[PDB]
């Protein structure tokens, strides 16, 4: 917690690309500097024959104080020398034209509950975070259970972002 | 008189008279005929390439 530098961040141990598919509800987010999605986050986990995962993202967007539309998005992750660390090719679909490219770290999950997702895009000289965004994912859209809170707060901690998550909704705006 | 623009992720013939709604959103200007904000009734063009009728309607706000 007190070294801040995300070169010394534990991520997930033998993270297993096949039990983190399916689908995940971001429950809470960090966001980065600039546009990002605003709430009803879900992500789509996916592993083809190959072994390349794949992900889909859907949230809302907020085009203008009156009007917030959804937006697609796929990623593509290439595997690091870590399990856990993956560089996410990204990209809109259908008339969302947001693209990037971003770390894509899995800070800890226990595959079945929750899982902690962590970006640095921008690194400060002294090898701490300067921008980054970070996702509570939980396998149930409207909560977690206590167990799995406890430990959330202990990596979000261990990420040097105690207290600067936000709780975000799932009201069905882009799935029903 | 209509332009081809990507609506919704198709090729349409868009009349910028009709849009009801227009944005600047990163790089990228969108734009719905839908007074209602549709959650994903809307098409976007990128900022370089936006017509100029289209980018005309934005900036009278
Ligand atoms: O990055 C931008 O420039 C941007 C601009 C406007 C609006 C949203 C934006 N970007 C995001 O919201 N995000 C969060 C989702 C993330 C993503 C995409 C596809 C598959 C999985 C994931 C995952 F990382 F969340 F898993 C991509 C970055
Ligand atoms: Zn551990
Ligand atoms: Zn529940
Ligand atoms: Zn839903």
């Amino acid at each position: 917690e007190r070294d801040c530098r995300v070169s010394s961040f534990r991520v997930k141990e033998n993270f297993d690309k096949a039990r983190f598919s399916g689908t995940w509800y971001a429950m809470a987010k960090k966001d980065p500097e600039g546009l990002f999605l605003q709430d009803n986050i879900v992500a789509e986990f996916s592993v083809d024959e190959t072994g390349q995962m794949s992900a889909t993202a859907k949230g809302r967007v907020r085009l203008l104080n009156n009007w917030d539309v959804c937006a697609d998005m796929v990623g593509t992750f290439t595997d690091t020398e870590d399990p856990a660390k993956f560089k996410m090719k990204y990209w809109g679909v259908a008339s969302f034209l947001q693209k990037g490219n971003d770390d894509h770290w899995i800070v800890d999950t226990d595959y079945d509950t929750y899982a902690v997702q962590y970006s640095c895009r921008l690194l400060n000289l002294d090898g701490t975070c300067a921008d980054s965004y970070s996702f509570v994912f939980s396998r149930d859209p409207n909560g977690l259970p206590p167990e799995a809170q406890k430990i959330v707060r202990q990596r979000q901690e261990e990420l040097c972002l105690a207290r600067q998550y936000r709780l975000i909704v799932h009201n069905g705006y882009c799935d029903g | 008189a209509t332009v081809k623009l990507t609506y919704q992720g198709e090729e349409k013939q868009v009349d910028i008279s009709k849009i009801k709604r227009v944005a600047r959103y990163g790089q990228n200007i969108y734009f719905s005929y839908d007074e209602g904000g549709g959650a994903y009734d809307y098409g976007a063009v990128s900022e370089k390439d936006a017509p100029k009728e289209l980018l005309q309607m934005l900036e009278k706000q």
